[PDB]
């Protein structure tokens, strides 16, 4: 009944600035604290700002030399984080976390729910939209292919998520001109091919692209 | 002739917020510099005069107001403050002369299965004016219908418990609050410092 | 005061109990503050496990288990399955405000008993809405192996391509396998001018090759 979705992130210059925000559903928003962490890309965790339920007093680790701010709104029940003179080691998902209740003996010291995070890229490079290429074909193998986009990540669906069965999205690669590429394929039953149409869905939120293609059987 | 600051610093128990305990200073001298020069405070805050010439001053009228409260709301001792603390146990006025005093008393007054002694007060008709000090218990009254001494739709209880814990946060952790106000009303300076 | 040290894998068969250890400090859990541990899952959000040092949440089987005592936890998972495959993570509290949070390093944890699997090897040639674009790009996917260690090569019609090949190291799947991927960009001229193209895999001694045509 908790939900905690995240937005906000994608590229960011070096010491530029990026916010953050967090909407709460599903509990008594003013009656917790709130706290955001951050884990960069297959390292830990690490905490990164705190805020108590009413709003007015927030807490940081010295090591972030004040450069971040947490606040909170309970008229949207959302929860923001302003990050400034950010730099590329600060690249990471960050989420966004609820802490216990403050009627339990672990008040304010850890984090019973997160969020689904968000990836924040510092770069000195351009976002750049993706292109997405039909990968045409007992089973078959159906793929379409996303290639030259920044930053991560991207997201792929297939038939607007109707198709869960087989479907496998392969963890992307970095390219030597700096653009990634990835790609997702499914197996499927010869036959179907000649009567159910095969739509692959892309989702890039830095960008905010949106593509849907239509992959074939060619020949 | 030592002012008696000891015995409401170092004292064994301290009082509720709202009903917060009230020692008064008079015809002593005050060693003020044993007071700002240790570091066993968290918060040593003072409006209209600093720590220094304290102990080159002197005042008619000295208080020292003890109690405890949770750590987030330290921040509520301080003139022109809003919030259920500041509101509705202890205000401090705008043109507050004195200093404020926290430090954290988690040692001291947090048990394993939670402290429900301490206990602050949760509404009120009106705000409350500064240095008032209210320990009414009649139920609230908080919207149209009344209460007859009941609780319900709309009737609660003003009082509520904190429930301190070790194990709990810094900001949930029990704090101990001395508030040091000197007045120098027309009458004579009985405090001084050497 | 920084972190929280624990050990960087635990693997072990399903059926017996494993432990991951926490060292903190006198500063965190030996001034009196509880253990958490977290699990997170790949390519998930971590996922509240273990609060208070002893004490589950809702969903949390009696297979896992916590304890603390001293300036140290520990977290016991008994009966190990394929499912536990995840990292795990401890976290305290530090009174001081510069610390406050203090997370543990994290242990991946790994179940053993696993049967070797051959890679599953598909190879796509280039879209024809590509070579519209003057770009031809080759895809090699790799799935469900076991265990995660594969090398990838490219073929000339017999000959090397090193040039313009990038591959992704191994990532664990969702059924405790792994998947990997390789490309490798040219240009529309060699891709013609050429008859065949191969993406080899060798996998623990056995290779296993596709092989298209821009016929
Ligand atoms: C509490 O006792 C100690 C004992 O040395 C003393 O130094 C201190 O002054 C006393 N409290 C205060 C703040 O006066």
């Amino acid at each position: 009944e908790v939900q905690l979705v995240e937005s906000g992130g994608g590229l960011v210059k070096p010491g530029g600035s990026l916010r953050l925000s967090c909407a709460a559903s599903g509990f008594t928003f003013s009656s917790y604290y709130m706290n955001w962490v951050r884990q960069a890309p297959g390292k830990g965790l690490e905490w990164v700002s705190s805020i108590s339920s009413d709003g007015y007093n927030t807490y940081y680790p010295d090591s972030l030399k004040g450069r971040f701010t947490i606040s909170r709104d309970s008229a949207k029940n959302s929860l923001y984080l302003q990050m400034n003179s950010l730099r590329a080691d600060d690249t990471a998902v960050y989420y966004c976390a609820r802490d216990f209740s403050g009627h339990t003996a672990v008040a304010g010291t850890g984090f019973e729910y997160w969020g689904q995070g968000t990836l924040v890229t510092v770069s000195s490079a351009s976002t750049k939209g993706p292109s997405v290429f039909p990968l045409a074909p007992g089973t078959a193998a159906l793929g379409c292919l996303v290639k030259d986009y920044f930053p991560e990540p991207v997201t792929v669906s297939w038939n607007s998520g109707a198709l869960t069965s087989g479907v496998h999205t392969f963890p992307a690669v970095l390219q030597s001109s700096g653009l990634y590429s990835l790609s997702s394929v499914v197996t499927v039953p010869s036959s179907s091919l000649g009567t159910q149409t095969y739509i692959c869905n892309v989702n890039h939120k830095p960008s905010n692209t949106k593509v849907d293609k239509k992959v074939e059987p060619k020949s | 002739n030592l002012c008696p600051f000891g015995e409401v610093f170092n004292a064994t128990r301290f009082a509720s917020v709202y009903a917060w305990n009230r020692k008064r200073i008079s015809n002593c001298v005050a060693d003020y510099s044993v007071l700002y020069n240790s570091a066993s405070f968290s918060t040593f805050k003072c409006y209209g005069v600093s720590p220094t010439k304290l102990n080159d001053l002197c005042f008619t009228n000295v208080y020292a107001d003890s109690f405890v409260i949770r750590g987030d709301e330290v921040r509520q001792i301080a003139p022109g403050q809003t919030g259920k603390i500041a509101d509705y146990n202890y205000k401090l006025p705008d043109d507050f002369t004195g200093c404020v005093i926290a430090w954290n008393s988690n040692n001291l007054d947090s048990k394993v299965g939670g402290n429900y002694n301490y206990l602050y007060r949760l509404f009120r008709k009106s705000n409350l004016k500064p240095f008032e000090r209210d320990i009414s218990t009649e139920i609230y009254q908080a919207g149209s219908t009344p209460c007859n001494g009941v609780e319900g739709f709309n009737c609660y209880f003003p009082l509520q418990s904190y429930g301190f814990q070790p194990t709990n946060g810094v900001g949930y952790q029990p704090y101990r609050v001395v508030v040091l106000s000197f007045e120098l009303l027309h009458a004579p300076a009985t405090v001084c410092g050497p | 005061q920084p972190v929280l040290t624990q050990p960087p894998s635990v693997s072990g068969a399903p059926g017996q109990r494993i432990t991951i250890s926490c060292t903190g400090s006198s500063s965190n859990i030996g001034a009196g503050y509880d253990v958490h541990w977290y699990q997170q899952l790949p390519g998930t959000a971590p996922k509240l496990l273990i609060y208070g040092s002893s004490s589950r949440p809702s969903g949390v089987p009696d297979r896992f288990s916590g304890s603390k005592s001293g300036t140290s936890a520990s977290l016991a998972i008994t009966g190990l399955q394929a499912e536990d495959e995840a990292d795990y993570y401890c976290q305290s509290y530090d009174s001081s405000l510069s610390v406050l949070y203090v997370f543990g390093t994290g242990t991946k944890v790994t179940v053993l008993g696993q049967p070797k699997a051959a890679p599953s090897v598909t190879l796509f040639p280039p879209s024809s809405e590509e070579l519209q674009a003057n770009k031809a790009t080759l895809v090699c996917l790799i799935s469900d192996f076991y265990p995660g260690a594969v090398t990838v090569a490219w073929k000339a019609d017999s000959s090397p391509v090193k040039a313009g090949v990038e591959t992704t190291t191994p990532s664990k799947q969702s059924n405790n396998k792994y998947a990997a991927s390789s490309y490798l960009s040219l240009t529309p001229e060699q891709w013609k001018s050429h008859r065949s193209y191969s993406c080899q895999v060798t996998h623990e001694g056995s290779t296993v090759e596709k092989t298209v045509a821009p016929t």
